[PDB]
């Protein structure tokens, strides 16, 4: 008899064969259904209850009965055809961990983590083919996230040698949940999980959590910040995450790939803040194509070519959109670019030639050269975010924003139509180092939360 | 043509296998200070020259 | 008691668009009510069919038109309720669009109302996060493109308002804004929608400009400032200066160093009344209400 053997295993809390994955434990499952097949669905549940050594907990019993149902009804040929069983079970499993002193929790948590990975993958897969399966968009991952969020809620800190199982998995849960949130179209909901994270954690310092979990967390948080255009906040996190990844001596492919994943966002973010990357160190995680690309962009920004930046963003539009990088760059790069453009002009015009005041017409022409043709100009066939935003004519405006952003020290006179700068030989007095200024104007939160 | 939504699945971190020499600099200290020959820059300078010459 | 089927709802809206927009300046409350009713009767039926899409779309358009028509007129109306209903119709429209998409279906006017959506919360970044997700053919649509341009152009790193996190490197391109507003390529409804930001745009433009002037710089002539902020006439700049305590010298110029305000929102005063742009008015006068409201594909 298989049923009773299992029920015994479970009762005692071994949980060796309590799994949905049919790679391992497939044979037992195959056997159970048939013994199970004869039995009525209603009959089996009492069966579970009537079994000896069974904890006096409604939830545990419900969970066991659920698993039996799964074993009885499961169709190996299709995970979809038996999704209901799977999800119902998983639900039951997870809400067996709510009660902090629930039966076998400690031996149950490890089961939950392993099954979670399985159910997420399944949910993900299913959602991707929702159109074909005639299922709602993100229907399953959503359900999962709800379940996990309830679990997340259930967690609270209250010898001092060993941490409870729930506490140990808390960070893992956070990252899982957040990843799901990003996977679903709406990642705003992360904010709730973040702010409630610390309150839920027993551990004194963030350092006490596993390094990989730390890195993923930082990655996600950074992405979250960037979603809200809070560039600096994102940058610190990215940089912290990549450093942490670097110092990790182990070089598995996963490691390097994740490193790349971070780099993808870090490279752009830094550029906005006026930070450039030494490629040598990043050579192992990035293809030459990537480097070259980001490089051409770097050139564009550095030498003050707006049209370049536009065309660059244009070429990489779709990919950039895929990461929510298009808009932020589109909006935030032009000023760094303008700074360099003006800085170049100023250095030659004033420091080299000792000209204190520059007429608007001059900057106008320079801006023409830098910006290229506008949608209003001849040979244009369309209005776009690449030919609509920037115009050569608005000299004063660009000067003004440059000044207000603290990237340029000057005074403009609308009536005179000329800008004025401090008569000096040192360029950095008139056009300070960009990163320091930007960061000064926009400081970040604490680098390590604990 | 296609009507599919845009999102990057690849962005999600791979699996955790885990179970302080962190002082590596990855940013160019002074991009700004460094000066190198470039066509665009020279073009700008050329324009500056033209403007200057044009108004005397 | 009972609920009107879709077709007669569409018929009602047809009546409204075909006959009643002419009476608008004064008949706003009535139309507001009717449109709301139409919108509700659809949800009461849990009906999201093409008729619902159509009706909400045209309703949104109408609201956009009403904003202008009302603002220009001296007639009393509540801005917040108009905006509110606008917002509601927009969100319902969005969700419907999404649903249709996830079911492998298409809406022909989605781009337009995606743009309108983009214009409603102009400084809210979530709308940017969202729009990047939509298909290429939607993202690259003239309307969404212009909307995006406006969103970029309008951004300011100095925008102060309770609960608003300032972000880095914002353009604050007032010039380009006003240039875009004057473009023949700008769809009129969009303009109507954008007009709602004139005051704040202008305020921050003026402040930003002021910050660049040297101590003891002479005040700026009216003509210049009128051009800079595309004011309709002297009365507007006078009123504007008065509102923000900008000293006016000789009745010709404004001494911008006197502009000393933490934020565009004044703590002990009610907001400066909404305004409009002459060009958009002139454009309106050269077309028909019906034409504007019906300016889309069929569902």
């Amino acid at each position: 008899d298989m049923a009773n053997q299992l029920l015994d295993e479970l009762a005692h809390g071994n949980f060796s064969h309590l799994t949905l994955n049919l790679s391992q434990n497939g044979r037992e499952i195959a056997i159970l259904q048939k013994q199970l097949t004869g039995f009525d669905d209603k009959q089996l549940e009492t069966f579970v209850e009537q079994h000896p050594a069974m904890p006096n907990d409604t939830r545990f019993k419900i969970m066991c009965t659920s698993f039996l149902n799964y074993a009885r009804d499961v169709d190996p040929w299709s995970a979809w055809s038996s999704s209901d069983l799977i999800f119902e079970f998983y639900q039951c499993l997870i809400n067996c961990l709510i009660n902090d002193n629930a039966p076998h929790i400690e031996m149950l948590i490890p089961v939950a983590t392993r099954e979670t990975e399985f159910i997420i993958n399944l949910a993900g897969k299913l959602d991707s083919f929702h159109l074909q399966l005639h299922t709602r968009s993100h229907q399953f991952l959503s359900h999962i996230s709800s379940i996990l969020s309830r679990l997340f809620n259930s967690i609270k800190p209250p010898s001092s040698t060993n941490i409870p199982g729930k506490q140990r998995i808390l960070l893992y849960l956070v990252n899982k949940l957040n990843n799901i949130y990003f996977r679903i179209e709406s990642p705003q909901l992360c904010s709730n999980i973040f702010k409630n994270f610390q309150p839920k954690s027993m551990l004194a310092h963030f350092n006490e959590y596993q390094l990989d979990q730390q890195i993923e967390y930082r990655y996600l948080l950074g992405r979250y910040y960037l979603l809200n255009s809070q560039v600096h906040n994102a940058f610190v996190q990215f940089n912290e995450a990549f450093q942490s990844l670097l110092n990790l001596p182990l070089t598995n492919q996963a490691i390097t790939r994740n490193g790349t994943r971070i780099l993808n966002y870090m490279i752009p973010t830094g550029l906005i803040l006026g930070k450039m990357v030494k490629w040598g160190p990043l050579r192992p995680f990035l293809s030459q194509e990537t480097i070259d690309n980001w490089s051409v962009l770097y050139k564009h920004v550095r030498y003050g070519n707006i049209q370049g930046v536009s065309l660059w963003l244009r070429q990489n539009e779709r990919h950039l959109c895929a990461r929510q990088l298009l808009i932020v760059l589109l909006e935030k790069l032009p000023m760094v670019t303008y700074r360099n453009l003006i800085k170049t002009v100023i250095k030659s015009w004033t420091t080299e030639w000792g000209q204190n005041k520059l007429p608007y017409s001059l900057i106008e022409r320079v801006l023409q050269l830098s910006i290229g043709p506008t949608f209003e100009d001849p040979g244009a066939q369309e209005i776009t975010i690449y030919n609509g935003i920037h115009s050569p004519k608005n000299v004063e405006n660009v000067l003004v924003t440059l000044i207000n952003l603290g990237l340029l020290r000057a005074n403009c006179f609308p009536q005179l139509q000329l800008c004025v700068v401090k008569k000096t030989t040192m360029i950095q007095e008139i056009v300070p180092p960009v990163n320091e200024r930007i960061t000064k104007m926009f400081p970040a939160h604490s680098h390590v939360l604990w | 043509e296609i009507n599919k939504k845009s999102l990057e699945e690849d962005d999600e971190f791979e699996d955790f296998p885990i179970d302080a020499v962190t002082q590596t600099n990855i940013w160019e200290e002074n991009w700004d200070d460094v000066e190198v020959d470039d066509d665009f820059t020279n073009e700008l300078k050329a324009e500056l020259d033209r403007y200057k010459r044009e108004n005397q | 008691s009972d609920v009107r089927p879709p077709h007669i709802l569409v018929k009602t809206l047809d009546y409204i668009v075909d006959n009643l927009l002419t009476t608008l300046p004064e008949s706003e409350g009535f139309l507001w009510d009717r449109m709301r009713s139409i919108r509700q009767d659809f949800t009461y039926q849990n009906y999201s069919g093409p008729e619902a899409v159509d009706c909400n779309e045209r309703i949104v358009r109408i609201h956009l038109l009403i904003l202008h028509i009302m603002v220009k007129s001296n007639v009393e109306f509540s801005l917040q309720q108009e905006l509110e209903q606008l917002h509601k119709s927009l969100i319902t429209l969005s969700e419907i669009y999404d649903d249709v998409r996830s079911s492998g279906g298409t809406c022909p006017n989605e781009a337009e109302f995606r743009a309108y959506a983009l214009l409603s919360k102009i400084r809210d970044p979530q709308y940017d996060e969202n729009i990047q997700r939509l298909p290429k053919h939607i993202f690259q649509d003239k309307l969404v493109q212009m909307a995006l341009c406006f969103r970029r152009v309008i951004s300011n790193s100095a925008y102060t308002e309770r609960g608003f996190v300032k972000t880095e490197n914002c353009l604050n391109f007032y010039a380009r804004f006003f240039q875009l507003m004057q473009s023949p390529s700008l769809p009129l409804l969009m303009g109507f929608f954008l007009q709602m930001h004139l005051t704040d745009i202008r305020f921050y433009a003026l402040r930003a400009l002021s910050h660049t002037l040297n101590k003891k710089h002479k005040p700026i002539p009216f003509i210049y400032l009128e051009n800079m902020l595309l004011f309709n006439n002297r009365q507007e700049i006078i009123e504007f200066c008065n509102y923000y305590s900008i000293e006016i010298i000789n009745g010709d110029a404004a001494d911008l160093k006197t502009l000393q305000h933490y934020s565009h929102k004044l703590s002990e005063t009610q907001p400066l009344k909404k305004t409009y742009l002459t060009c958009l008015e002139r454009r309106l006068q050269k077309t028909t209400y019906k034409g504007l409201i019906n300016g889309g594909e069929d569902n």
